[PDB]
Formats: structure tokens, C-alpha cells, sequence
RNA sequence: AACGGGGCCUUU
């Protein structure tokens, strides 16, 4: 810790770092692509939900709102991009 | 009540103004209303001369 | 009507209308590679050298129309990259730049944020490369004091532009008079 | 740090670098304004439609995607409401702290609160006055600003 | 609220150069850093700078060689007649020999000799040594 | 060769 680069630092570090304190400030949040128990037709979700989202028809609860990333409701697939 | 007005004349004065000016501000958003429908009419004309010779132009080439 | 001497606009000349023609022929297959790549058309062409063992090939266009130049691109510069060879196809945009007012240059119509030569060159460096999002950017400031713009391209699909680099850096050197670095993730 | 408190809190949103895109998407910008008028015909805050569309309809930002920003589209589309939501949440609130100060004059905080709330929103008006979005006389008042919510 | 943005940068730089360190990370970056920078790296004073590009006002990272005494801001930006450049140049800088009061002219930003001999002037900067 | 002053071209 005297010289270093901070020009190509490690994503070691770099990924336990803060969002904004990364070289670049990433977001840390994904989109799920979801369908219901018993449907096929697919939701694109949001990591982080403020909201309760529904996947149309029959009313569902695909996931409940947490402080943070989404609770998601018993089971669903999910896929991250 | 509150001894706005001296006299009879200076109350009629004040009305006749007053209706001389939301009458005058009527007028306004008539006119200044108007040219609001001639761009979303005159502006939505120029949507029917670029989009009907490109309908025309992906059929007329056959 | 004329299909061969439409699709352009100046005259000229014997290498554009070369090109053209070898649009006419792609323009026959199948019934949608024909109407769909129907009203897509070019303004002119420049051909500058390249320092490896071929040269560049800059087609401008005016700029509704990268909207349906890109839906097809890489499916024509898969082809058009066959029936030319020794030389790199380029799709770029002819989009005007106002310069900067003071007094020899004066008396107002604005000067909006597309336009303006420096924002406009960040949009040929988004148009030498077109697929393969920018992941990221930077600038060294040398020891001489000049510059090179170290472009940070992305990883997924990079294949199609993974050799021209030369050709994208020489088509900003023969423009911006100032030099081009390309860069993955390790 | 904070105007009219302690904290210097830094919690935020960080927006990704990319100024297209991304490509997963495919939804058709003119079906997402849509969406947002279905919304806003409907009456929902700009605020709070990018909560929806963002969760729900997976659009990362309306900046890009659809070209344009939330209520600068619904201003676009003839919806744009009489005073932006920056005063009017201010204000409703600043309301719902002095009905709850009619009852209770001896409760000191929202007083206090109160004081903080208003310059807020006077600051607020009178930049919204400067930029020329809202009438040069405006003024919020006290016992006229329960209209501007009912 | 950062009011210098140039000044935040210069400190950062005097500071871990003071104590030891080769490279600096500063933010943001204003193109009168940029110039300054300029300045700066080719009188010597210090190393080669990146820019980096955010969707913001973007960074920069500047390579410390050592050598660099002190690199500083006058806020507020003076107005500098031209025979009170000489009285500017007496005061801050260590020796008459070397050492650079940098100014902002009309011609731009330059050292307190690059002016001299162009005869320009303007408002006051900085320093370098 | 260090530096200084005045004009062209580069989408002006
Ligand atoms: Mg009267
Ligand atoms: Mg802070
Ligand atoms: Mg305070
Ligand atoms: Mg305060
Ligand atoms: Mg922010
Ligand atoms: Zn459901």
C-alpha cells in the first residue's frame, strides 16, 4: 500500500466493494425473467421489488416487497439476465 | 363591506374592469387555444405525407 | 424508375456505384431481404489505407436510416465482407456539426447537444464498432502531452470486429487527427 | 449532508454505464409509452410509474429505451399535472402536519417540522418560479393549500 | 457543497505525493484540471494522467513522480495586471529561477514565463513547484 | 533549436 494501479484494480476487491465506489459506480441489481406454479407466460422482475407484481391473469403474488431484494414466494424459476 | 369602494360610481368602475379583464384573458385562451389545435392538426398532417409514401413506397416496389 | 442510379446521391462514382450494385444483388433473395432492405440507402463512400494487408471501406448514410442499417449490418457485413475481400465494409453516419460561437461566428438558431463536434465523435467511435455495447471508456494524456482514447469494448460477440481494430483506428485517425485503443475485459 | 437534518447519508441510486440498450429487452418503445399512459390515464406519479414499469414490465430506465423521461413524456401526452410532485408532495404533507397541529398546539415537533417542511417548500416555489414552470404570483398559503391536495 | 472542484484535486495530489505515494485518484474533473494537469506533467512536476470516462464528470488518476514540492490554487481567481504578474512571481514561488505561477489568460491557461513572453494576462490560478 | 507574431485546411 504504497504504489498500487488504480487503473486496473482487481475485481476481487473491486466486487466487495460500494456500488458507488467502484471505479465506476455499477448497480448491483439483476432482472429475473418468471413464470407463475402452474403458467408458462414469462414476467421480466426486478432484482429489488418495490412492488408486489403480478403475472396477469388469476391475480398471483410472484414475490413479496422487501428492504432490499425481492422475497420471492415458495417456488418459481428465475433466471438472472 | 370592507370599504372597498367610495362611491356607487367607483364600485361599477371596478366591475365593469374586472369583467373587461377575464373577458380579455377569455379571448386569450381562445386564441392563444386555437393554434394549439392547428399544430396538433397541421403538425399530424405532416404524419399523414411521411408515413402514407412509405406505406405506398414498401407496396409500389412491388 | 431507376433501381441502379437511385440508391445514391451525388453523381458519381465507379467504386460507389461498385458497391451499389453489390446491394442489388444481395437485394434479390428470399422475399424479405429484398423490400425490407428496399428503402435502406447510402450517401457516399471513402477508401483509406489501412496499414495491414487491406483498406477501409466508409459507408455514409443519412441518419433516419440507422435505424434499419443496423437491424441489418452484421447479416450484410457477413456478406458484403465475402464479396469484397481485402478491403473492411464500415457503416457511418454523415450527421452535420455547428461549431462553437463567438463572433466570427455569431447571431443565434441555438446549437443543440447532437450536433456538436466533440458529442458527435463519441458517436463514430458507437458507430465503427455497432454491436458490441461499450462497456467502458478512458483517456491517457501522454508525456508528450497527446492523447489516445482507450476504447473498452465488450466481451460477448466481439468476434466480427476482432480483427478490423486497425481499420476502426485508422477511420478516427484520417477524421479526429488523434489516436484510437481498443481493450477487453482480462 | 442533509438540509434540514444531521445525517449525511450517501444511499442512492447508481445508474449503469450504457446509453442504449440492453439487448434482452426487445419490448418496442412505443408499446412501453403505452404503458405509461395506461398509467398515467389511470393517475399514477411519475415517481411511482418508473416503480411499476421498472419492476413489472422490466424497463431499466425510461431515459433510455423510450428516448424520454417519465413526465416529460406525460407532459408530452397532455397529462402533465398542475404543480410537479416535488411541491405537491411537500405540500401534502406540510397540510397533514398542520391538521394534525390544529389538534394538537401543544405538540412543539411539528411545529418545528413544520417550519422545516414550509422553507422546503418556498425554497422549492420559488426556483419553480425562476425556471417559469409555475405562475410568477403563485404562493403557496396555509388555509388554501388543502385544496391543492382535496 | 465542493465549491473549488480544481483545489479539491490539487490537495489530493500535493498530499499523497507529501506522503509518498506515486498515484492519486481524483474527482471530478474539470478541463481546467485537465490543463492545469497539463502544465504540471510537461514542466515535469509530475507523471502522465488518465482521463476516465463515467457517465458523470469523470475521474482521473495522475502518476506522482516524486520532485513536486507543492502545487496550490489562488480562490479567488484574481485579475493580474501584467507588471503584477512580477509581484505575484516574488511572493509565492520559492526562487527566482525556477518555479510557475500559472494564470488563466484570454490566449488560456499557461505559466507566469509563458505569458511574459507572449505579453497576455488575465486572471490568477495557481502554482507549481 | 528553445521561444515569440501573423494566415490557410480539416463538415467552421
Ligand atoms: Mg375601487
Ligand atoms: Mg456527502
Ligand atoms: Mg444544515
Ligand atoms: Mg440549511
Ligand atoms: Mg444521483
Ligand atoms: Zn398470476
Amino acid at each position: 500500500v504504497l504504489v498500487q494501479d488504480l487503473l486496473h484494480p482487481t475485481a476481487a476487491s473491486e466486487a466487495r466493494k460500494h456500488k458507488l465506489k467502484t471505479l465506476v459506480q455499477g448497480p448491483r441489481s439483476y432482472f429475473l425473467d418468471v413464470k407463475c406454479p402452474g403458467c408458462l407466460n414469462i414476467t421480466t422482475v426486478f432484482s429489488h421489488a418495490q412492488t408486489a407484481v403480478t403475472c396477469e391473469s388469476c391475480s398471483t403474488i410472484l414475490c413479496t416487497p422487501t428492504g432490499g431484494k425481492a422475497k420471492l414466494s415458495e417456488g418459481t424459476s428465475f433466471r438472472r439476465k | 363591506k370592507g370599504n372597498a369602494f367610495k362611491h356607487k360610481r367607483a364600485l361599477v368602475e371596478h366591475i365593469i374592469q374586472a369583467k373587461a379583464d377575464a373577458q380579455r384573458e377569455k379571448a386569450l385562451n381562445e386564441e392563444a387555444e386555437a393554434r394549439r389545435l392547428k399544430n396538433r392538426a397541421a403538425r399530424d398532417r405532416r404524419a399523414q405525407r411521411v408515413a402514407e409514401k412509405r406505406d405506398a413506397l414498401l407496396k409500389e416496389d412491388a | 424508375s431507376a433501381p441502379q442510379a437511385k440508391i445514391l446521391s451525388q453523381a458519381p462514382t465507379e467504386l460507389e456505384l461498385q458497391v451499389a450494385q453489390a446491394f442489388v444483388e444481395l437485394e434479390n433473395s428470399s422475399p424479405e431481404l429484398k423490400a425490407e432492405l428496399r428503402p435502406l440507402q447510402f450517401k457516399s463512400i471513402r477508401e483509406i489505407d489501412v496499414a495491414g494487408g487491406k483498406k477501409a471501406l466508409a459507408i455514409f448514410v443519412p441518419v433516419p436510416s440507422l435505424a434499419g442499417f443496423h437491424k441489418v449490418q452484421t447479416k450484410l457485413t457477413r456478406e458484403l465482407e465475402k464479396k469484397f475481400q481485402d478491403r473492411h465494409v464500415i457503416f457511418l453516419a454523415e450527421r452535420r456539426i455547428l461549431p462553437k460561437p463567438s463572433r466570427t461566428s455569431r447571431q443565434v438558431q441555438k446549437r443543440p447537444r447532437s450536433r456538436t463536434l466533440t458529442a458527435v465523435h463519441d458517436k463514430i467511435l458507437e458507430d465503427l464498432v455497432f454491436p458490441t455495447e461499450i462497456v467502458g471508456k478512458r483517456v491517457r494524456y501522454l508525456v508528450g502531452g497527446n492523447k489516445i482514447q482507450k476504447v473498452l469494448l465488450d466481451s460477448k460477440d466481439v468476434q466480427q470486429i476482432d480483427y478490423k481494430l486497425e481499420s476502426f483506428q485508422a477511420v478516427y485517425n484520417k477524421l479526429t487527427g488523434k489516436q484510437i485503443v481498443f481493450e477487453i475485459p482480462s | 449532508g442533509r438540509m434540514h437534518s444531521a445525517g449525511k447519508g450517501i444511499s442512492s441510486s447508481a445508474i449503469p454505464y450504457s446509453r442504449n440498450a440492453p439487448a434482452w429487452f426487445k419490448l418496442s418503445s412505443e408499446s412501453v409509452i403505452e404503458q405509461i399512459v395506461k398509467y398515467a390515464r389511470k393517475g399514477l406519479t411519475p415517481s411511482q410509474i418508473g416503480v411499476l414499469l421498472r419492476d413489472a414490465h422490466g424497463v431499466t430506465q425510461a431515459r433510455v429505451i423510450t428516448g424520454n423521461k417519465i413526465m416529460r413524456i406525460l407532459k408530452s401526452n397532455g397529462l402533465a399535472p398542475e404543480i410537479p410532485e416535488d411541491l405537491y408532495y411537500l405540500i401534502k404533507k406540510a397540510v397533514s402536519v398542520r391538521k394534525h397541529l390544529e389538534r394538537n398546539r401543544k405538540d412543539k415537533d411539528a411545529k418545528f417540522r413544520l417550519i422545516l417542511i414550509e422553507s422546503r417548500i418556498h425554497r422549492l416555489a420559488r426556483y419553480y418560479r425562476t425556471v417559469a414552470v409555475l405562475p410568477p404570483n403563485w404562493k403557496y398559503e396555509s388555509a388554501t393549500a388543502s385544496a391543492l391536495v382535496n | 457543497t465542493r465549491s473549488s472542484v480544481l483545489a479539491d484535486a490539487l490537495n489530493a495530489i500535493n498530499n499523497a505525493e507529501k506522503t509518498g505515494k506515486r498515484q492519486v485518484l481524483i474527482r471530478p474533473s474539470s478541463k481546467v484540471i485537465i490543463k492545469f494537469l497539463q502544465v504540471m506533467q510537461k514542466h515535469g512536476y509530475i507523471g502522465e494522467f488518465e482521463y476516465i470516462d463515467d457517465h458523470r464528470s469523470g475521474k482521473i488518476v495522475v502518476q506522482l513522480n516524486g520532485r513536486l514540492n507543492k502545487c496550490g490554487v489562488i480562490s479567488p481567481r484574481f485579475n493580474v495586471k501584467i507588471g503584477d504578474i512580477e509581484k505575484w512571481t516574488a511572493n509565492l514561488l520559492p526562487a527566482r529561477q525556477f518555479g510557475y505561477v500559472i494564470l488563466t489568460t484570454s490566449a488560456g491557461i499557461m505559466d507566469h514565463e509563458e505569458a511574459r513572453r507572449k505579453h497576455v494576462s488575465g486572471k490568477i490560478l495557481g502554482f507549481v513547484y
